[PDB]
């Protein structure tokens, strides 16, 4: 049986214990392509199935994803229950490593589900995206507004009636806007953002943004502060906002991908990764072995120049910008094997569906070989350089510390994660792209996560990333760069130049798109920042129907409060540069 | 040819003036701090500029000051998002005269890609461009050519040595654009090297 | 009946074949050779699905799902493992041959081949070998053919020669080297080749009108409308790119034009594209044409139309129900005229007074294919209704059809039907002044003037019910074929009688209101059908006003101090002097009219107003259906200058700025609305169309589809920031690919046909409850009346016999598909396919003028000599002389009236 099977996963213990709990006619087992069980659950019985998988022998103890969907427009709807609009939850049971995904059907004038915070608290800015792009209300949120658009924004977005083209741009709207940036200051009120009892009057309020100097984006933070010491903060984000869900259900299944480049900028085929295997489970499609190695070739060279300016734009925070021209120079290395193999530098847009767009150039080993004996040295410069020094070691040990249980309630991913003493990596754990046919470590913590930590941890990654690269160049199979699939967007190049039902394939693709069989597929992936997931459902076109993209960053930056709550601005800083994430990640 | 901002007029340049207006521009374009103002990528490959492999130091433009008073040329460097565009807006209306723009990336430009619903396509549309770079990111190079395009577009304007003496308006060259310039020799190309090697 | 596909229990049609039960239930099975119009052969050989015995069977058996009949308790399969190998084998085998030609063929993106080829998985060639080669041949200026695309699926063959009767396209060769096309080069003789470019799956014949500026389907803005050629109303596409109309496709109607148009719609679009039109409204002051906006234009017009003392309004059966009304509401009731002649008008009227109320149900168009004998009164259909024609054939088909259903045949079982009913045929009878196209397959044909064919009707009429008006002076010969006639027609069990204005005499209306009245009185299920001339005559007949003849008098009289002249050349319907006398001695002229009129030259305002592609609107066709037209894309979009409005958008603003000189444009559905309140009649032409407010599921109706290319860059020539999307505020499409074109989607209108995997016309099988059928959701359009319940009188006005007169002779109206229509003849591409215009004379008559064939012949009409080569017309009778109507310098008012001193030059 192929990897990308339909499933209804009714063999799953999960199942028979919700079963045996809860009844044989209280929920719908969905068969999907998204490899874990998909199970219809009633909305008066949502926060009961919650509890029950939360109270499990071995839990499900991370809630990975809360969204919702559009289902007026879904013709293909069969086995599923009456929906106009659907909230899914995504819950991950590391113990089990597995995970399943609750559905809850609500009729178009009903759209208000119970809230999810009780159990979980990431639903908070969950329900809160929820309810800003698709208007569904979450009864017994403690404020429920908009998190993406700004607050005076009439209709939600990600609804199916909604424009997704720009609209005309009027400086009217703009000049008013101006005016409430400019009394935003005074007319500040904390009940509008949940802070309470502000102005005692010990507490002044704070806001960072809305441009920082630094790489990671523009945004705000308002601190609720007696003297240096922060009490309450909340994030104001939304500013990096581009509408790539939206875009999703607007571009076909191949001219979406240099949109999945700029999710993470710092990312590029790592981001490019997740999306092109998750189409090719809709489309059935068993990638040969070349495409897995050239693939993980990329991932893992871009995942090395984003933890690379990750540790420089740490070590510029900290104080010391030394550091950070020569792993740029570095960064150029990289840069030159990428723009040798795909063309570019960051947005390579070179994953196809099926394979990559173009085979290896003549010459790819050499700039690989060159690249991996210019980087221990370097790597070891930096280390001495900064990551040993007392001083960058006393402004970043014990900062923003937590442990295992903040890290499963919030949904953190990545080197917070492992470095809560807890190994989970998806390129181990469920594994993707052919991980398993290369020898690598995953680092983990003692079992609490400071900033240290997460980045001592970003240099083991960086070491173990190399391995791979070097078993990369030592082991590659010599094949082709595309599947002998049908739906493979494009087909081979010269093929379609000289044969005319490989031009009809071409040009069908090309123009209208591929068209992706009625089926829901699912691909999580181990990002550059954390753990990165695309959740496409097709409803038989050449476009999404729903494009779903969960970002660790979201759960980081909802995890900074419940760190930093109790510390200085400076721990706050720290705690930021600290953090890997981009504003990208987060807003999407 | 010259355009006037308080209209197109004609060059109006005794010598000492003359000299002085050159002493100015040069002094003006061999200086040219711009402001730190991170929107997005483009903004990733404007400080992949600043670093050591590209050297934006030689030209003068590394002192990146982090507030507008004290910077000459606003990059606008990423996507034109309609909760920063206010931002971006009361950013330019801090900076100080004379001050020069340059769009870095398609989205700056006319909002590239992203023709989505929560982007303004194009800064331009609320504040003026002296250079637009196409790219998306354009490469730290194409970031310093805008930069010279910039510097000899800054060489032949003509401003007001003092706000006492004077006509306080001020010129801008009608410059002969880059694409008729180099359709010269870029139609001429005939071979390029084939995609299959390094 | 009971069939099981792939495991899976259905419900279908049992009489139905098993590829058309199975794309009527939404599963896909590739097909070449089938046509739901066409019925099944089993050519292609692409259908094969695998069927089984029972219901435990693992062997099975391929099978032909197109050859094989839907019985109660099948068992087929289409995914298994042997249909899926044999169907791709089947597509290689036709991409052997196939030229590498996509990128330069006007088929890509709309080619059902490449969508079977990528539907069955085929993207990989094995075939080494060469590919077969044929030279192309020169069919005409509206078809282009390229032979080295065909798959040999014989649709075009079929389609040309057994549906639409054509006898100039065949198959030739042999077991490879087949051959589809004529004998020799020329062009395609029939009226309804412009099917072939939808009938053929590949791009053997394609649009060569659209190839001249051609773009892909993904790249058009669709918009669904209504052909304004005739008064058939054959629902089309038109498809438009970068501001002009690309192409007419057919847009599907299960009611009326199912499948197929004629040629006069498919390619009578040029006018649109002239670049003669107005674009802005236009002011003449003294000899200086100075340029208006719109609201500077209505404020002028006006003050003017204040200071008159009587405005009049000559409206035109040209425009819709909607700029009509808002004529006749700026001129007032009584001041309105109907912009056709007295006879035309009476015709009109009385062919509307026969439909609504002489008791006797009056056809859609698909239903006229069920009638078992038809008779032809006066009409010349192919060259005035050409869809009735086809329809006709498809009656006549109908004795075959009953012969092979009588021996246990199934209906889809064509090859059968056409043995079993070799030369059998329903009875036809056609009467004309000469021969028709109809006369390959009428039971008779009767060339006589219209005053005989009127008393041939009486005679029938008589002959079926005694108490009809009788007549007396009838040969013994024509006697005989009278009662011949009458056998056939009393034996049928639903006989049809159609007739029309375009023969232009009253007394063949009436003969034919006789007939059908008749066979009513005999209880038969008698059908009439009355043939109208423009695109809304029934709708200006049904609004009615006074003639032309009145306007032009109340002008000609100093009484009328200004007229509004909308959507009218007036030259049609009146004399060239008379009408440029009397629109000299009027102080006002105002032409609201989007097409450079003759009149416009004298005219003091022009406002120019939108074609149907450009504006909005509602029509009645020949049958009394109210049919809703939108408006496929804006003027202004790129041009901005482009001031080009609707006419009753224009005619409202006009009224309302000389009532509270104020302006206010309207909304469409207002127009509508006051329509339906204040003409009782026409009160059904609100439920044509939902009103601009119809959502599907929140959100409107996309004109273009999703993958429409070029936003950024397509006015980037004009200025490089990309402008406004154009908002339609009167209807309930969007000017974008941000819309509804589901084929599920609860609606009847649709733009065009696309689904995922069908991206040829193929798509409207998704688009249809069943394949061949209606619209899932009913067909657009709404009749405007029911049949009386109570019949007419007899007519007992019978004329007498023509008599050829010295010194005068009678214009025997001759009717052509390319040049009749008034705008037709404007589009560039007609005038290679217009005739040369000529004099039809008898054999008697040119001798006795000693005239021969092509020798040149003046006649003064209305003291205007004009001159025409003469051509001898066998058929025609003696003492008549036939002109070719709707011509240049030939009015089509002209039918029926006398010329004086016809001589040679
Ligand atoms: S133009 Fe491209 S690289 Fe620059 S901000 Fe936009 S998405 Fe990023
Ligand atoms: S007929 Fe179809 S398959 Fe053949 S060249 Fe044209 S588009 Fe391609
Ligand atoms: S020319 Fe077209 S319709 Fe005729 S057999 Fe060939 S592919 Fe079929
Ligand atoms: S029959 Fe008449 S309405 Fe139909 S396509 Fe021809 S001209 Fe148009
Ligand atoms: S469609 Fe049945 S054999 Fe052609
Ligand atoms: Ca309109």
């Amino acid at each position: 049986e192929p990897a990308w099977q339909t499933r209804d996963h009714l063999d799953d213990p999960v199942i028979g214990e919700l079963r045996n709990r809860f009844g044989p006619d209280a929920f719908t087992v969905q068969a999907t392509r998204t490899g874990v069980p998909v199970v219809w659950i009633k909305r008066e019985q949502l926060l009961e199935v919650g509890d029950f998988l939360k109270k499990l022998p071995k839990p499900y103890v991370m809630l990975f994803d809360l969204h919702g969907m559009d289902e007026r427009l879904r013709t293909h709807r069969e086995g599923l229950p009456a929906a106009d609009f659907s909230v899914f939850y995504h819950l991950i049971s590391i113990d089990r490593n597995r995970d399943i995904m609750l559905k809850v059907a609500l009729a178009e004038n009903d759209l208000h589900v119970p809230t999810f915070t009780k159990l979980f608290p990431n639903a908070n800015w969950y329900e809160r995206e929820t309810w800003d792009l698709f208007g569904i209300t979450f009864d017994g949120h403690p404020n429920l507004r908009r998190i993406m658009m700004p607050q005076t924004w009439k209709g939600h977005p990600l609804r199916k009636d909604y424009p997704a083209r720009a609209t005309e741009f009027s400086p009217f709207e703009l000049t008013k806007a101006k005016q409430d940036l400019e009394m935003e200051a005074l007319t500040f009120k904390p009940e509008e953002w949940g802070m309470k009892r502000g102005t005692n009057e010990d507490f002044m309020f704070l806001n960072l943004g809305p441009n920082h100097p630094s790489a990671h984006g523009a945004f705000r933070i308002v601190l609720q502060l007696d003297g240096e010491e922060i009490v309450d903060c909340v994030p104001d984000i939304g500013y990096h906002h581009r509408g790539a869900e939206k875009m999703g259900e607007r571009q076909s299944w191949h001219s979406y991908i240099p949109y999945t480049d700029r999710i993470e900028y710092l990312g590029g085929c790592v981001n490019e990764m997740p999306y092109v295997l998750a189409v090719e489970k809709l489309a059935g499609i068993t990638v040969p072995d070349r495409v897995n190695v050239i693939r993980v070739m990329l991932s893992e060279l871009f995942r090395i120049n984003s933890h690379l300016l990750y540790i420089s734009t740490f070590i510029q925070d900290v104080g010391a910008m030394t550091p950070v021209f020569f792993a740029f120079t570095d960064r150029q290395k990289i840069y030159d094997l990428v723009e040798a193999i795909t063309g570019f530098r960051m947005h390579p847009a070179w994953f196809r569906i099926g394979g990559v767009a173009h085979d290896l150039p003549r010459g790819w080993d050499r700039l690989l070989r060159e690249f991996l004996d210019w980087m221990p040295k370097r790597l070891a410069s930096y280390e001495k350089a900064a990551l040993q020094n007392t001083i960058l070691k006393g402004r970043s040990q014990g900062v923003a510390a937590y442990g295992a249980k903040e890290a499963l309630e919030w949904g953190t991913t990545g080197a917070g994660l492992r470095a809560t003493g807890i190994d989970f990596d998806v390129r181990k754990a469920r594994p993707y792209s052919g991980y398993e046919n290369f020898d690598f470590e995953i680092p983990v913590g003692g079992g609490v996560s400071d900033c240290y930590t997460r980045v001592m941890l970003k240099v083991e990654e960086l070491r173990q990333s190399l391995r791979i690269l070097e078993q990369c160049l030592n082991n590659m199979p010599e094949g082709p760069f595309k599947a002998d699939h049908p739906l493979t967007t494009p087909p081979p190049k010269e093929r379609t130049l000289q044969h005319i039902e490989t031009l009809i394939t071409h040009f069908l693709q090309v123009s209208w798109g591929p068209v992706m069989p009625a089926n829901e597929s699912f691909q999580m992936i181990e990002a550059t920042k954390g753990i990165n997931s695309y959740y496409l459902t097709s409803d038989g076109s050449t476009m999404s129907y729903r494009t779903r993209i969960r970002t660790p960053s979201y759960a980081h930056l909802q995890q900074i409060p419940a760190a930093i709550r109790g510390s200085l601005v400076s721990d706050l800083i720290v705690y930021l540069g600290s953090i890997d994430f981009v504003m990208s990640d987060v807003d999407r | 040819d010259y355009t006037l901002t308080r209209e197109i007029v004609t060059d109006p340049l005794n010598v000492f003036m003359g000299k002085l207006n050159d002493m100015v521009n040069w002094g003006r374009k061999n200086s040219i701090w711009p402001y730190n103002f991170g929107l997005s990528c483009c903004y990733v490959e404007m400080v992949t500029s600043f670093t050591a492999v590209h050297d934006v130091a030689r030209f003068g433009a590394e002192v990146l000051r982090a507030s507008p008073r004290q910077a000459d040329l606003m990059v606008v460097a990423g996507t034109c998002f309609t909760k920063m565009a206010p931002v971006i807006q009361r950013l330019y209306d801090q900076m100080l005269e004379p001050k020069w723009v340059i769009s870095m990336g398609a989205c700056a430009n006319s909002g590239g890609m992203y023709d989505i619903y929560s982007v303004v396509q194009g800064v331009d549309k609320f504040i003026p461009v002296d250079v637009y770079i196409p790219g998306c990111p354009p490469r730290p190079e194409a970031y310093m050519q805008a930069l010279m395009l910039l510097q000899e577009s800054i060489g032949k304007e003509r401003r007001p040595l003092s706000w006492v003496v004077g006509d306080q308006g001020v010129y801008r060259a009608n410059m002969q654009s880059e694409r008729e310039r180099k359709r010269g020799e870029r139609i001429a190309v005939t071979n390029l090297r084939t995609p299959d090697e390094i | 009946a009971t069939i099981h596909v792939d495991g899976k229990e259905y419900e279908v049609n049992g009489a139905d074949n098993l590829l058309e039960a199975c794309l009527s239930l939404g599963l896909d099975i590739p097909y070449f050779c089938w046509h739901p119009a066409l019925g099944s052969v089993g050519a292609c050989r692409q259908c094969a699905v695998k069927q089984y015995q029972n219901a435990e069977d693992t062997r099975g058996r391929l099978v032909m799902s197109c050859m094989t009949p839907a019985s109660d308790g099948t068992f087929i399969s289409i995914d298994d493992e042997e249909a899926k190998q044999f169907r791709e084998s089947v597509v290689e085998w036709l991409m052997t041959n196939h030229p590498h030609d996509c990128p330069v063929c006007e088929e890509g993106g709309n080619c059902h081949l490449q969508d079977m080829t990528v539907m069955t998985g085929h993207s990989f060639r094995r075939y080494r070998f060469t590919k077969r080669t044929h030279r192309n041949q020169d069919l005409g200026p509206f078809i282009s053919h390229e032979m080295n695309r065909c798959i040999a699926c014989y649709r075009c063959v079929r389609y040309y020669k057994d549906y639409a009767g054509g006898t100039d396209l065949g198959v030739y060769g042999a077991h490879d080297n087949v051959y589809f096309g004529r004998p020799e080069d020329g062009t395609l003789e029939s009226e309804f080749s412009g099917n072939l470019v939808e009938i053929c799956p590949t791009g053997v014949f394609t649009d060569k009108t659209h190839s001249e500026r051609y773009n892909r389907k993904w790249d058009m803005q669709f918009a669904p409308s209504i052909c304004q050629q005739c008064s058939i109303g054959c629902n089309i596409s038109p498809g438009e790119r970068y501001g002009e109309l690309r192409r007419i496709e057919n847009r599907y109607n299960g009611t009326v034009n199912h499948y197929f148009l004629c040629d006069r719609g498919r390619f009578g679009y040029g006018y649109v594209n002239l670049k003669d039109r107005p674009r802005q409204p236009v002011q003449r002051r003294g000899d200086d044409f100075i340029t208006l906006n719109a609201e500077q234009a209505m404020q002028g017009a006006a003050d003017i139309l204040r200071q008159s003392k009587k405005v009049i309004g000559i409206g035109s059966p040209r425009a819709s129900v909607e700029s009509n009304f808002a004529l006749r509401e700026l001129v007032g009731e009584e001041n309105f005229y109907t912009g056709i002649a007295h006879g035309e008008q009476e015709r009109l009227q009385l062919a509307l007074k026969v439909l609504r109320e002489g008791g006797i149900y009056t056809p859609a168009l698909r239903e006229i294919e069920s009638y078992d004998a038809v008779l032809v009164l006066g009409e010349d259909v192919t060259q005035t209704g050409a869809r009735v024609a086809l329809a006709v054939r498809q009656a006549v088909k109908g004795k075959a059809r009953e012969m092979a259903a009588a021996q246990k045949v199934a209906d889809w079982q064509i090859a059968a039907i056409l043995n079993i009913g070799q030369r059998a045929k329903h009875p036809l009878f056609v009467t004309n002044v000469d021969d028709t196209r109809l006369d390959d397959i009428a039971a008779w044909t009767y060339r006589a003037p219209v005053e005989d064919q009127a008393r041939l009707g009486f005679a029938i009429a008589h002959a079926l019910d005694n108490s009809a008006p009788a007549v007396d002076g009838i040969e013994p010969e024509l006697q005989s074929k009278i009662d011949v006639i009458v056998q056939a027609l009393a034996g049928a069990k639903k006989p049809l009688i159609i007739s029309g204005t375009n023969a232009g005499s009253l007394e063949v209306i009436q003969a034919a209101a006789n007939v059908a009245k008749a066979l009513k009185g005999r209880g038969a299920d008698v059908g009439i059908t009355m043939i109208a001339r423009s695109v809304n005559s029934m709708g200006l007949g049904i609004m009615g006003g006074g003639s032309l003849e009145e306007a032009l008098t109340e002008l000609e009289t100093g009484r009328a101090d200004a007229v509004v002249v909308l959507e009218n050349d007036l030259h049609r319907h009146a004399s060239a002097t008379r009408v440029n006398a009397a629109l000299a001695k009027a102080p006002l002229v105002m032409v609201v009219d989007h097409q450079r009129t003759a009149i416009m030259e004298n005219a003091h305002l022009v406002l120019s107003a939108a074609s149907f592609a450009e504006s909005d609107g509602t029509v009645i066709n020949n049958e009394g259906r109210a049919q809703r037209f939108f408006q496929v894309y804006d003027p202004a979009y790129y041009d901005s200058k482009t001031v080009m409005l609707e006419s009753w958008r224009w005619l409202h603003s006009l009224h309302s700025t000389l009532l509270s000189r104020e302006v206010d444009w309207t909304q469409l559905d207002h127009v509508i609305d006051a329509v339906v309140a204040k003409i009782p009649e026409l009160a059904g032409i609100k439920d044509a169309a939902p009103d601009a407010t119809f959502r599907i599921r929140g959100q409107k109706l996309a004109r273009e589809p999703h993958r429409y290319s070029g936003r950024t860059a397509m006015r980037a020539n004009i200025s490089v920031h990309e402008p406004r999307q154009p908002q339609d505020i009167d209807t309930m499409f969007t000017f974008s690919m941000e819309g509804n074109n589901q084929p599920t989607a609860h609606r009847s209108q649709v733009p065009f046909a696309w689904a995922p995997g069908w991206n040829s016309p193929q798509a409207w099988n998704k688009f249809q409850d069943e394949v061949g059928g209606k619209l899932r959701f009913g067909d657009p359009g709404v009749r405007l009346f029911e049949t009386s319940e109570n019949g007419l009188d007899y007519f007992t006005s019978v004329p007498a016999r023509f008599q050829p007169q010295d010194g005068k002779w009678r214009i025997a109206p001759y009717y052509h598909l390319f040049g009749s229509d008034e705008l037709s003849q404007r589009a560039p591409v007609f005038q290679s396919r217009m005739p040369q215009p000529y004099i039809k004379l008898n054999p008697a008559d040119a001798a006795k003028l000693g005239v021969n064939a092509g020798t040149r012949v003046s006649f003064s009409y209305d003291g205007n000599t004009v001159t025409l080569p003469v051509e001898i017309a066998e058929g025609l009778t003696a003492g008549q002389v036939g002109l070719p109507m709707g011509m240049s310098g030939i009015a089509p008012v002209l039918a029926g009236a006398h010329l004086e001193d016809l001589k040679e030059a």
